[PDB]
């Protein structure tokens, strides 16, 4: 009696590798926050009047 | 300061109050002038010098 792995084996199937799409996490990103846009002005009427 | 009370007469009273304050100056490109926290414009480059 001999084991099943003692004889050479050939794959009769046509392998098809399937790599699922990895999960992705999106982080917040802004070129200019609303605070930066407000600060872009040279003068602010609110602060000047205050 | 105001003048003392003298009947049916106009009087002029001068008041001089020296004031010194620390203000945050701001400037934008080409940086040829800058403003102050009080809203006053200064037509001189912040980097002007000899
Ligand atoms: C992936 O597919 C290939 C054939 O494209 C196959 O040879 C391989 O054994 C498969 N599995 C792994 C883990 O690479």
């Amino acid at each position: 009696q001999l084991s099943r792995a003692d004889i050479t084996t050939v794959s009769t199937f046509i392998d098809l590798n399937i790599t699922m799409l990895e999960d992705h996490e999106f982080v917040p990103l802004e070129v200019y926050t609303r605070h930066e846009i407000k600060d872009s002005g040279l003068l602010d009427y609110t602060e000047v009047q205050r | 300061y105001n003048p003392s009370r003298v009947e049916a007469f106009h009087r002029y009273g001068t008041t001089v109050n020296c004031i010194v304050e620390e203000v945050d100056a701001r400037s934008v490109y080409p940086y040829d002038e800058f403003v102050l926290a009080t809203g006053d414009f200064v037509y001189m480059s912040p980097f002007y010098g000899y």
